[PDB]
């Protein structure tokens, strides 16, 4: 039913930028998190930046402000403007939707996947 | 000792009436007894009941015998109450004309009033001697003995008036229906509750921070099922509580601990929800593990203090006759309180959980629809049945429970304990409510195969 698209992957020079974009179709509840969730190889999944519906953010201090997260009036879609990149960052950013129409529990909608290599 | 076929029919008149008891035990005077009703002593010494006992029998018992043996005691006191009956000139005559059937029926009467107490009947009994069934019946049905002890005096009138044993018949048909149903009840309690204590210990998944909260929910409407319910079907079957005065006190703390474990815990989960579908990010930091076992051992801490302090410490009794009658009668196990505890365990139990599980549930509702065809409606049905199913199973009984206090005559005990069982069935509908998440499914499928 509710499918999320996965824009703004690419592979950049050390010290570049890109942005993220994630526009999820579907119907969802109102009260939500809109995420973003790296895996480099070896390491396990790990978190970057959530946004909630009221507008609260969570970053990881590792990558709080180079990164920032955004989300748009009206529109069921989160971006994901990040910079100062450096070569650790190099992993395939998913992107999480936190949904709570059920009140008891969390109901996760992930993605696919968009790489993302940062060059030395 | 020689048994006759007719004996045999009065003694399971009076075990339904009154019961049976296997082991001794204390009446209302805490005179040891055995069997239906069978004084042994009026000495306060267990041994000297016991020595009693051994010559009556004819057996070393240490104070257990078994049916038979309850039976030769009860035939005795039947010839004593027949001898009785003969020497009295007020109840010769009647019971001399009487078939088998209604001079058991009489006697029923002399053991619960007594030979003198029957003999005042006057008219009944004239009625009776005539064989004028139907008018002895309505006649005896206005008596203090009926409006006293009505389900009693029913099943005896039906006896007079029919000379059968319909009435004994149909109560224990009843008897054995409701207890097919009771099981039933216990089933779904036990089943559905520790499908979700095992679900979450054999799960790392599921070994969440609310899922903890679930698992207090859970082990509350465990010990409901395990000892709150099925010792409360005893009553309901059985008409008695058989199993003396002190665990009289033990179940209802109990039950009073669970109801109120169970509820706060219920009150406590939709808090936790509400921080973390409003404000997740200082949710995930501010409560922490040890926090959450703060607030379970919180919980079951106030819910020991309102139930195992005063029930066991009495400041629960009421005084009024009947209170004292139920507290003094071990076979009595009501819940007869004063207006002090009724108030203040409703609201410790009850009131303070629903006003924040309505509230903070309301405010769920309302910062959805500032933020926003719309999901909004599976989310709305959602909250319908968590506070629909919790309002509908507890709001009647703690009405009851705190106007029945104030005025004892407004709720039938029949309807009062009705009340109470819909709040036992609360404890078989949260495992329902409460474990929907496709967590719990995988792990629940894993566990049944
Ligand atoms: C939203 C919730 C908290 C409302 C529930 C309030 C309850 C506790 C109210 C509603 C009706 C009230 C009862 C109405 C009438 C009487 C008879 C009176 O002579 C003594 C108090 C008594 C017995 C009240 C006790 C409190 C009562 C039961
Ligand atoms: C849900 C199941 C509800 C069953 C409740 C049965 C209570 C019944 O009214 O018993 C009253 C008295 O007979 C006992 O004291
Ligand atoms: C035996 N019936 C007790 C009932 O379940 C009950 C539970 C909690 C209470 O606070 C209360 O006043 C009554
Ligand atoms: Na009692």
């Amino acid at each position: 039913q509710v499918q999320l698209q996965e824009s703004g992957g690419g592979l950049v020079q050390a010290g570049g930028s890109l942005r993220l974009s994630c526009a999820a179709s579907g119907s969802i509840f109102a009260l939500n998190i809109m995420g973003w969730y790296r895996q480099a190889p070896g390491k396990q999944r790990e978190l970057v930046a959530a946004i909630h519906s009221g507008g609260t953010t969570n970053y990881a201090n590792s990558v709080k402000g180079r990164f920032t997260i955004s989300r748009d009036n009206a529109a069921n879609t989160v971006y994901l403007q990040m910079n100062s990149l450096k070569p650790e960052d190099t992993a395939v950013y998913y992107c999480n939707v936190k949904d709570f129409g059920a009140i008891i529990y969390d109901y996760d909608y992930w993605g696919q996947g968009t790489q993302v290599t940062v060059s030395s | 000792d020689y048994k006759d076929d007719d004996d045999a029919n009065i003694f399971e008149m009076l075990r339904i009436d009154e019961g049976l008891r296997l082991k001794i035990y204390k009446d209302t005077e805490g005179y040891y007894t055995i069997g239906i009703g069978h004084l042994l002593t009026k000495s306060p010494s267990l041994n000297a009941a016991k020595s009693e006992l051994d010559k009556a029998i004819g057996r070393n018992t240490n104070g257990v015998i078994t049916k038979d043996e309850a039976e030769k005691l009860f035939n005795q006191d039947v010839d004593a109450a027949v001898r009785g009956i003969l020497r009295n000139a007020k109840l010769k005559p009647v019971y001399d004309s009487l078939d088998a059937v209604r001079r058991a029926a009489l006697i029923n009467m002399v053991f619960q009033m007594g030979e003198t107490g029957v003999a005042g009947f006057t008219n009944s009994l004239r009625m009776l001697q005539q064989k004028r069934w139907d008018e002895a019946a309505v006649n005896l049905a206005k008596s203090r003995w009926y409006n006293q002890t009505p389900n009693r005096a029913k099943r005896v009138i039906t006896t007079f008036r029919t000379g059968t044993w319909d009435a004994y018949a149909a109560s224990q048909q009843w008897t054995a229906g409701m207890g097919l149903l009771m099981a039933l009840i216990v089933l779904l309690i036990v089943a559905g509750n520790v499908l979700v204590i095992v679900a979450i210990a054999k799960t790392p998944r599921l070994q969440t921070l609310t899922n903890l909260f679930i698992m207090s929910l859970a082990s509350a409407d465990l010990v409901m099922g395990l000892l709150v319910v099925p010792f409360g079907a005893t009553i309901v079957v059985w008409g008695r509580w058989e199993y003396g005065s002190f665990f009289c006190e033990l179940w209802t703390s109990v039950d009073v601990l669970c109801v109120t474990a169970s509820i706060e815990t219920l009150c406590v989960i939709a808090l936790d929800r509400y921080l973390a579908i409003t404000s997740p990010f200082r949710y995930q930091s501010l409560l922490t593990r040890a926090r959450a076992r703060g607030l379970v051992c919180t919980v079951w801490a106030i819910s020991a203090l309102v139930s195992f302090l005063p029930i066991l410490m009495h400041w629960w009794r009421a005084e009024s006759d009947e209170a004292r009658r139920c507290y003094n009668d071990p076979k009595c196990c009501d819940f007869v309180t004063n207006r002090a505890y009724a108030i203040a365990s409703s609201v410790v139990s009850f009131y303070v959980p629903l006003c924040i599980m309505a509230f903070v549930y309301l405010r769920v509702f309302r910062e959805a629809q500032k933020q926003v065809a719309l999901r909004e409606q599976k989310a709305l049905k959602t909250l319908g049945i968590i506070m629909g199913v919790f309002t509908l199973c507890w709001l009647p009984f703690f009405l009851a429970n705190v106007v029945k206090a104030f005025h004892r005559e407004l709720v039938p005990d029949r309807l009062f304990v009705f009340f109470n069982w819909l709040g036992y069935a609360n404890s078989a509908f949260n495992p329902i409510i409460y474990c929907r998440s496709p967590d719990f499914r995988k792990a629940f499928q894993g566990l049944l195969c």
